[PDB]
């Protein structure tokens, strides 16, 4: 309910609405191969 | 190596692509890799 989880610490860390998600970042390689019900934010 | 399509159930098995696999003295004499995910080699992630 709190947005895009961006890591773990058990306790899941959530995106800070002030700056996350960064418009300047994304997937790193062209071989994403993403079809398995992924979670995306912007 | 020979390849066929997607259905190719029992008898409709006729090759459509024939690839001549080989081994070469591959080398990169004037360039370096700037992005490589995994330290190991020959993985789907290493295609990119």
């Amino acid at each position: 309910k709190e947005g895009l989880q961006i890591g773990k610490d058990e306790k899941p860390i959530y995106a800070d609405k002030t700056y996350q998600p960064e418009p300047q970042v994304g997937e790193e390689s062209w071989t994403d191969t993403d079809g398995t019900n992924e979670k995306f934010g912007g | 190596e020979f390849f066929d399509g997607r259905d190719a159930v029992a008898g409709a098995l006729a090759p459509e692509i024939v690839l001549y696999t080989e081994n070469v003295n591959l080398e990169t004499p004037d360039s370096h890799v700037v992005y490589k995910p995994e330290t190991s080699n020959n993985s789907h992630a290493n295609l990119g």
